[PDB]
RNA sequence: GUAAGUUUAGAUUAUAGCCAAAAGAGGGGCUCUUCUGGAACGGAAAAAACCUUUAAUAGUGAAUAAUUAACAACA
């Protein structure tokens, strides 16, 4: 129990100074989650797109109106309606076509 | 009630809680024991990718294999020539790490890299804020630059 | 007879402006100088902003382990650890296991520091407090 | 930060001050050839050498400044004790 | 000089192995419970 | 300024650990403040002493003329007595000198940690 | 401690401040005279005049300065 911090979450931490004292030795082997502390995968019986269709169900007046459509979209993602509004041509053209990607 | 007895209350005890350190004599044995096991780990070479912190120029760079580092100045070294960085303060493995105090011994760690390119910097505006600024009152810097590619990191069990 | 090229020199830097400013030389010239002045000033402020971001991220990482930022820095200095603030952020992000090991080392030094104060100096220097 | 503690240990308050980390060369050739001395290190080295020569010169001048006083006192002392015939 | 374009470089470092010990995620440093019981679960 | 300020007391000797005999010879002075918004006489004295740059070490003699000049700028400088544990450097060791923050000028720099 | 100074010859420009802070003098807040300091890109909320600040250069370094706040009465 030499370590001053709990070792049960991330990894076992063993801090030791070399005999000469010129170096500090740290051993950090990882710790796995106990089987008994985990739940089994749900036995009762998937692409995220499928959930989106069910979440954004078309129920009233066939396809919903623009405002209600934004409201339904806003509720699902906990976002404001202002985000969903479109933007004009001037700003749309300004966007860089090919942003650089490295690695 | 014994002398110097204070009943525990909100103000009687400090908010912080006292702790007891292990006895030094046995503690040092653990310190030695940890080194011995780690020394075996180094001897067995049970590691893959490694990361090392190296201080070059006036900056500290955390480094790993295949890393590219840019230094904004000339170095006087031809491109494609391998060079050894002599200032390493930290080296790490998958399950262990080593820390210098403030630097490790030269024997323990050897790090080598190669010079890729010598270049300068893109223009840097240097305009001035003076009444009647004028459109022909500015300067450009375009400082020199150099490119370095990390090649290898070498360690041995010399604890 | 080359006044057109002088206009082009201003235009190339003012093509991305908005309104009649981007197309009026009287206005375009003024904006270009102000834009150049703004960029020059921002160079110094950029470095300071980056340091502030590094400090904030370290505090969050330290607070995740329950350690305050001032305590961690002081203990590392007392331990002859000379890692810079920028590198400290990198270690936490990509070496959480090492960062936790660093947290324990700093915590042990702080505990030794508290022990040293309680000892009043009669006790010898701690194993991790040796300089 | 930490300058006060470093001063207590006798080290430089700023880690970037006088220390092996700053003073020592930052690299060497893979072949083992020593790296050329750093221009900043050489410039710093020159100033220290100049100061050292000044320090020695001052003390030499100081030694005469006090020693001469003793030689002027001897002249005063011998002058007081005078005789003839 | 190389054929590479000379313009402002956003980052002075390029690495193909950013992480060695694994990237931090929120579940890091979070303690588990017996049977993996979720909070407030009567069970 | 009255001389009583510079007349030491027995407690002061213990506090600063300085013996009244064998007074130190050389002063170490560094400028710690700006001369802007200061009177001209203060500005002139700093220029004469050569402390134009702040935090710059300077070698000065502990002599009455230097002492008088330092007193005028006392509040703008830090005075530390120079110590020579190993004595004055030689010509061979002139290049190995180094002044520590403790106030001791070593004549040999071995590049070994004090630890 | 430090590096300029005196004389001879030629020659112009400048010749209206501002504010802070001291010492006087009239008023009895003001009205003046005399001495000192100032002109941030930091700080006092925005802040020409107060405080910290020797010039200006690139850097994804480091140590510091001033720094809007402060913790009823019995003998």
């Amino acid at each position: 129990t030499y370590s001053s911090l709990p070792d049960d979450y991330n990894c076992q931490v063993d801090l030791a100074l070399t005999a000469d004292g010129r170096t500090i030795v740290c051993y950090h082997p990882s710790v796995d989650i106990p089987y008994e502390h985990t739940k089994p995968i749900p036995q009762p019986d998937e692409t995220h797109e499928q959930i989106l269709k069910a979440k954004l169900e078309v129920r009233k007046s066939k396809q919903l109106e623009q405002g209600p459509m934004i409201e339904q979209l806003s509720k699902v993602f906990y976002t404001t309606k202002h985000r969903w509004y479109p933007h004009g041509q001037y700003h749309n053209r300004r966007k860089k076509l090919n942003p650089p990607r490295d690695r | 009630y014994p002398q110097g007895y204070v009943p525990k209350t909100s103000l009687s005890s400090p908010p912080w809680q006292e702790v007891v350190l292990p006895d030094p004599v046995e503690e040092t044995r653990h310190h030695a024991e940890v080194v011995k096991r780690v020394n075996e780990l180094i001897a067995t070479g049970q590691y893959g990718r490694l990361f090392a912190v190296v201080h070059f120029a006036s900056h500290q760079w955390k480094v790993t294999a295949e890393d590219l580092i840019l230094i904004e100045n000339e170095l006087d070294i031809k491109c494609g020539e391998r060079i050894r960085l002599e200032k390493v303060l930290l080296v790490g493995a998958d399950n262990f790490t080593l820390l210098g105090k403030p630097l490790l011994r030269k024997e323990l760690v050897r790090v080598e890299a190669t010079v890729i390119e010598k270049t300068e910097s893109w223009p840097k505006i240097n305009m001035k804020f003076r009444k009647r600024k004028n459109f022909r009152k500015k300067k450009i810097i375009v400082n020199p630059q150099t490119i370095l590619r990390i090649n290898t990191i070498e360690i041995a069990p010399r604890l | 007879t080359d006044r057109y090229w002088r206009v082009q020199e201003v235009l190339k830097h003012a093509q991305h402006f908005r309104g009649r400013k981007n197309r009026c030389y009287r206005l375009a010239v003024r904006a270009v100088t102000r834009a150049f002045v703004k960029c020059t000033k921002a160079r110094r402020l950029k470095k300071r902003n980056l340091r502030t971001l590094w400090i904030n991220r370290i505090t969050a990482a330290s607070q995740e382990h329950g350690l305050k930022y001032p305590a961690f820095i002081v203990n590392l200095i007392k331990c002859q650890v000379e890692l810079n603030r920028k590198v400290l952020v990198d270690l936490a992000i990509y070496e959480p296991k090492t960062f936790k090991s660093l947290a324990a080392l700093a915590k042990r030094r702080q505990q030794e520091g508290f022990a040293a104060a309680l000892g009043d100096g009669k006790e010898p220097e701690g194993i991790f407090s040796r300089v | 930060a930490g300058g006060q503690w470093r001063l207590q240990q006798g080290l430089a308050a700023n880690p970037s001050g006088y220390g092996p980390l700053t003073e020592l060369p930052d690299w060497s050739f893979a072949d083992g050839r020593p790296a050329p001395p750093m221009k900043g290190q050489l410039r710093r080295k020159a100033q220290r050498e100049k100061l050292a020569r000044r320090v020695v010169l001052l003390t030499q001048e100081m030694d005469a400044g006090i020693q001469a006083w003793k030689l002027r006192q001897q002249k005063l002392q011998e002058e007081r004790k005078k005789e003839h015939d | 000089q190389s054929g590479l374009d000379v313009i402002r470089i956003r980052k002075p470092f390029h690495t193909d192995n950013p992480s060695i010990q694994g990237q931090w995620h929120p579940f890091t440093n979070k303690r588990t419970a017996l049977h993996g019981l979720r909070p407030r679960e009567l069970r | 300024i009255p001389d009583k300020v510079f007349q030491p007391k027995p407690e002061d000797h213990e506090k600063y650990g300085g013996d009244p005999q064998n007074p130190h010879k050389l002063h170490i002075v560094t400028r710690i403040r700006s001369t802007k918004r200061r009177p001209y006489w203060e500005k002139d004295t700093i220029k004469m002493l050569g402390l134009q740059k702040a935090h710059s070490p300077q070698i000065h003699k502990n002599i009455p003329s230097v002492n008088a000049k330092l007193k005028v700028v006392k509040h703008l400088i830090r005075i530390q007595p120079l110590k020579l544990p190993q004595g004055l450097p030689t010509e061979e060791t002139m290049s190995s000198t180094c002044l520590k923050s403790t106030g001791e000028l070593v004549v040999q720099w071995h590049l070994k940690p004090v630890e």
